[PDB]
């Protein structure tokens, strides 16, 4: 394409001097405390997820999309982390979730434990507990939030709050008798139970808080909606009650009743919008769905009043579930839509006063390549065919995954099917259900007040261990002391 | 440090107004409410109401409404409190204490010096007096008419002196108290266990709820050697 | 599987604050000039290959591997470069090489020029040309070092030194007619008669210095390594014609001269080991072939005689062959090699002012994950069968290249062959000749004296002003003033 | 900034020993060499020899040697020249110059201040013209011819009556620091070129063209750019 004004060494040197002057300008460090900590979480956000959500959101305001700029890009200090787990050498979500929220390695499938428990034993997570660093910041007078576009209590989010042996057990329907017997509880009851004081709730996950066979409210024919307790308890009755009488709790579920709130006369707030999952963002209908960005405005206004400050803990965990199922537009605009609730949270906070890190757990299988040219499409062809069986192929492949296509001995014609299409899976090179993870190490951004300390490659236990240091909580309390 | 600093004693008539004063020292005035206590001689505390220093608002106990009126002044931080139409029953001691934080209004945590005048959830606390030598261990229970969750609040008073909150939701141990101290239990019963006993430890335990208003004080427990 | 000591959160909670303290420690700012600068470049090593030698080098010690620190991995700095053209949405090697040797972003195809020629057109390289930062070392008065696996006159190095409007113009053989006639110039010419005062240069290639039918030295009879030169020029006799008579050059050309030399009697040193490009690291010979490690040493040694510093340009440019290939072990252990030179580097000169930095130029389709246990051989099978055709797949794929096999219908059965071998192609989703390159960001290690200016994510060509800032060299001259 | 003192006139006699010391400061001893220049009555440079700070290795000129001796004391910094059996053609004015660099030993950078001392296939360079005439304000070139391919090894000097020799152009197209953009050099190989476009009044002295090829260093003959 090459624009005429890229054609002169003096645009870009001039760049590079510019470039150059602020970080040069950064030198002088913010050593304040941080009063408020934001954590942006993104499920299976590589560095090629990075990218190409980066030239998806150029492209789509009509531009080459290489040179354009994320709001996570603007962030000053950049590091890598190992996601490596005790048990297993290509990590998960439980074991990592435990990792950069409680500050201590542990193995897969286990949510708040150490690594001295086994997977689906409770007889043996009995004193091997740990607290993630939600309870340090509710121990010390802040608020604590959680928000997230998966269920309350998927693996990501019920590692802060929850100590379970396994990670599939949601509601006491999915845990065998044998853990009945030996006093396990589900993670529900957990999320009710363990901190009766959490302010700001929201997600999806609306049919684990209710008792067997109760119709829905929203989907009042659908069989998949209903309660699945057996306790036969109304746990969202429950998170009524454990409140003070003179306080306002609300319970709302859709986005009429979440505009027309004003944060000013709330201090409690649940929000379980979806039976089970919230719906993707280009499936999401809006009348009666909230965007992650409305959420996140809300929650940082609930929050804001606290004098001691607030800690909010925000995932885009859709990311996971579109590279799983193998569609790659569908995850990449989940990250264009985490990364616009990212300008849309730094908006509303000062920069002075507010430590904000984005991460991400781990990363896929996800390639693209092929010597596209400039301003190409990311979901179009690459320029050559293929010189061994003359056929095109796109510039998104996958390692595995069931975009495996072969029709009688030979792989697809890629010209005989809409490969733009919203529900496309690409090809892969080994057929399987569901594409696995990745090892490769993730990137760690960051700004605010002590984010330099987060610099080299480093482990990923060492990320809620500096937050805990910047705001004088935790068991670390030398940076605020005489 | 923080402190607060009442006036001098009053004696009035009845039918004749009361005004006290409390002014804090040693934090942000706007950022914390305050509470009016009372305690008779010989009983147990009482609660009239509380102030918020940020927006105003107000709240009094129905026993004495329509003569209590709170009003603060931010420019010189102070608190005051007004009641009108003195009886025989008035004289008491009254106390102005702090608040903990901002959701937790229902502990109190700095205490005044208390200024003498001279003119529900029912909770209840077992035993009514324990006797006991020192170095042994004494457990104490506090039992609420309804379930209150974890809002729950133990205080210590020692003769001629004011309440000190130690154990605040049932579970968790004040700063700057020894971790001899414990409290447990949820729901309907607490219990607050001392397992080494000292001379210094020797006073009046009560419990409080911070589930719903009024604020509800025990009975005391009497603490001998 | 699980060590011992992992089961204990102590020892993780121990392991975070001794990194936190080291953090904190590391708050002093180093600002001295960089009297040194040393520039290690991998060819094609991304952020998975980095990964994938490090557990590597961890299991060739009999270790898990996991947890093991590459010689690159305590550099304190990590930053994250973009790496698109002007030209192409996904890298080249002559492109990427001018952004970052030169400062400015070029097409893709042509080395040392901006990006207002076009490609196999000699007519547009005048007055379009532009210097590297080679130059602006030489012109300081300090020393000059290129040490390359690849031929000396190949696209990475040659960004340095030459301006071409074509990468495959490595001698005049290779040029069309048309060319020759409007009085334009080859590689190996450039590299003889542009900078007459390079002091070190290290590679292969020496098939292009000779005239044409010339037996070679090392290979008698092959009829491959003969040279290639037209105009019947010997460069490497010209090459000691532009140096005083009263100092010293030598021309060693194998391992036995280098392992002989004084580098307190040697000034001017010139080595062509192989006709082309040097072999593979597994293939290499005990006698007749040196190792990276000691051309960086003896390189080095030689440079380090200058009072006012030196330029030295490491590139271990094998690790893009490797990959292009579909042989993941030859890359790994490239990458390994590559490590161990940049250690040894790294003990010969001090930290306190040398600027060391570790970059990359692009990435390839590598991938690697398949939810191995821990423990497991980097080059070994997934511990589950595939879900659809019941076949055992490997960890390591590739998004294209010529591993792709479908005997008869149905993909390879890998139970049956030999995937610990040498020369072993894994698995990929499209039939190529050649593995295709990557789109994704490349991460910068970087260390020594104002090694903290490259902190965020940017672009290439902000790479060299940074050197030249700290080296108070070039067009940016405000480090030295008072 | 970097400066150079030698001692005053010695008046001789033949057959006895001549010593010449060159003391110099702002700069680190050890890390550049020192060479020797000698210039008769009216007659061009001629070049003696060089002595490294740093280890000590000397070279003379082949005409004079037997009879140069080159010493250096680092501890106060001084280079010593003794020279032996003085005949009745000795009578010049020597100089100590300082080199440029670490390769660059053969650009000599600063110029002492002159000792008038007075007594009782080598390659040739040719310069061409020399007696020119030129007028404020025109344009001059200046060619300089070795015998030998020298590649790109050549240095301009300029030297006024009473003054010593100025460093211009190193390597026959780099322009020393400090000296004005209007001179300029070119050529390699064989023939080279010195050219000022704008000519100055303060411009008129002697040029020289000095190569760094190979031992002895060969100076030019001298070309008179009068008004
Ligand atoms: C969003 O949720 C609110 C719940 O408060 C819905 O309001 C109810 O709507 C039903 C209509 O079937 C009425 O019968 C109820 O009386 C309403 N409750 C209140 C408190 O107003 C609202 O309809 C929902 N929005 C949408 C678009 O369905
Ligand atoms: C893959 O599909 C394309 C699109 O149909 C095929 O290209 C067609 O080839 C036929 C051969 O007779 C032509 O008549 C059509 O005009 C072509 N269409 C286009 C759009 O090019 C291509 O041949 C297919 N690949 C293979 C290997 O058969
Ligand atoms: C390394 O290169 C040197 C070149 O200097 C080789 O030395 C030559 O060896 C041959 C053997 O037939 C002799 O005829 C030459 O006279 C040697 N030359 C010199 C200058 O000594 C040396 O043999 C090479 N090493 C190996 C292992 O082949
Ligand atoms: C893929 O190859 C493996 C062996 O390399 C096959 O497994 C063997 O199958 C034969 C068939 O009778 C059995 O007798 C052996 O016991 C199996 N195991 C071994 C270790 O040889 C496997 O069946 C092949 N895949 C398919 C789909 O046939
Ligand atoms: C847990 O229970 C199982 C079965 O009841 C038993 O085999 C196991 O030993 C128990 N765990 C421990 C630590 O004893
Ligand atoms: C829903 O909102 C999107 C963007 O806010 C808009 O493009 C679309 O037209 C709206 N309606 C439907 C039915 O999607
Ligand atoms: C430059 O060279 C091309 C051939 O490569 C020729 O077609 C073109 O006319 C030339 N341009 C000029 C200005 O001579
Ligand atoms: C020499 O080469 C052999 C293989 O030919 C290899 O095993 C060995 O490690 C190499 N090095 C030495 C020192 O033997
Ligand atoms: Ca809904
Ligand atoms: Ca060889
Ligand atoms: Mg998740
Ligand atoms: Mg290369
Ligand atoms: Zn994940
Ligand atoms: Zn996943
Ligand atoms: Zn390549």
């Amino acid at each position: 394409l090459v624009p005429e004004k890229e054609k002169d060494p003096k645009y870009w040197r001039d760049q590079a001097q510019e470039t150059l002057k602020y970080a040069l300008e950064l030198q002088k460090l913010n050593t304040n405390v941080a009063k408020n900590v934001i954590m942006f979480l993104g499920d299976g956000m590589g560095v090629s997820t990075v990218t190409a959500a980066r030239i998806l959101k150029g492209q789509l305001h009509h531009n080459p999309g290489e040179e354009t700029r994320l709001e996570m890009d603007k962030f000053p200090f950049v590091a890598l982390s190992k996601t490596y787990n005790t048990n297993a050498q290509v990590p998960d979500s439980a074991g990592t979730a435990t990792a950069y929220l409680c500050g201590v390695k542990a193995n897969e499938g286990t949510v708040g434990v150490s690594a001295a428990t086994e997977r689906s034993r409770c007889n043996t997570t009995q004193g091997n507990e740990v607290t993630s660093i939600l309870r340090w910041a509710k121990d010390a007078g802040k608020s604590v939030g959680i928000v997230t576009t998966t269920r309350v209590n998927h693996a990501t989010p019920s590692a802060a709050y929850a100590h379970s042996a396994d990670r599939d057990w949601y509601s006491d329907n999915e845990m065998p008798p044998e853990a009945l017997s030996q006093g396990c509880k589900d993670i529900a009851y957990q999320l009710m139970h363990n901190i009766r004081d959490i302010d700001v709730i929201m997600g999806g996950g609306r049919k684990y808080m209710y008792p067997k066979n109760k119709t829905d409210v929203e989907y009042e024919s659908d069989e998949k909606a209903r309660g699945t307790r057996l306790d036969g308890l109304d746990l969202v009755d429950t998170w009524k009650s454990f409140k003070p009488r003179y306080k306002h709790s609300h319970f709302i579920w859709n986005r009429t009743e979440l505009l027309t709130l004003d944060p000013h006369n709330v201090d409690y707030l649940l929000g379980l919008f979806e039976p089970g999952d919230m719906q993707y963002e280009l499936n999401r209908n809006n009348v009666t769905d909230p965007s992650l960005s409305e959420m996140v405005v809300v929650a940082i206004q609930i929050l804001r009043k606290n004098p001691k400050g607030f800690f909010l803990l925000v995932e885009g965990g859709r990311i996971d579930h579109g590279h799983h199922e193998g569609k790659a537009k569908q995850a990449l605009h989940e990250a264009v839509e985490m990364d616009r609730a990212i300008g849309q949270a730094g908006s509303l906070t000062s920069s002075e006063d507010t430590l904000t890190v984005v991460t991400a757990d781990h990363s896929h299988v996800f390639t693209f390549g092929g010597y596209t040219p400039r301003g190409n499409s990311i979901f179009g062809l690459a320029p050559m065919l293929s010189d061994t069986d003359k056929k095109p192929f796109t510039a998104i492949l996958y390692g595995n995954g069931p975009g495996y296509k072969v029709v009688g001995g030979e792989r697809e014609n890629v010209s005989m099917v809409d490969y733009a299409h919203n529900n496309y899976q690409a090809q892969s090179a080994v057929p399987l259900r569901h594409e696995t993870h990745g090892g490769e190490d993730v990137a760690v951004f960051s700004k605010g007040p002590m984010a330099h300390l987060l610099h080299g490659v480093h482990e990923q236990n060492y990320v809620p261990h500096v937050m805990a240091y910047a705001a004088c909580i935790g068991a670390n309390l030398g940076h605020c002391a005489p | 440090q923080v402190q607060l600093v009442q006036s001098g004693a009053e004696v009035k008539k009845p039918g004749a107004s009361v005004k006290v004063s409390c002014k804090a020292s040693g934090y942000t005035f706007t950022s914390y409410g305050i509470s009016w206590v009372r305690q008779a001689p010989g009983q147990g505390l009482e609660w009239m109401g509380w102030i918020s220093a940020y927006n105003g608002n107000t709240n009094y106990a129905q026993k004495l409404q329509g003569r209590v009126t709170m009003t603060t002044d931010t420019s010189t931080s102070t608190a005051y409190m007004e009641l009108r139409s003195l009886r025989s029953d008035d004289t008491a001691v009254y106390y102005c204490a702090r608040d903990k934080g901002w959701n937790s209004e229902g502990s109190l945590e700095y205490w005044g010096q208390g200024t003498l005048v001279t003119v529900d959830i029912v909770m209840t606390q077992s035993p009514s007096s324990v006797s006991a030598s020192v170095g042994d261990r004494v457990t104490i229970t506090c039992r609420a008419s309804q379930g209150i969750s974890n809002w729950l609040g133990w205080y210590q008073q020692k003769p001629g002196k004011a309440p000190k909150l130690l154990i605040y939701g049932a579970s968790s141990l004040q700063s700057g108290v020894p971790s001899r101290f414990s409290g447990s239990g949820s729901g309907t019963d607490f219990t607050l266990t001392i397992s080494s006993l000292q001379p210094e430890d020797f006073a009046t335990y009560f419990c409080q709820q911070a589930y719903s208003l009024p604020l509800t004080f025990g009975g005391g427990t009497k603490l001998e050697i």
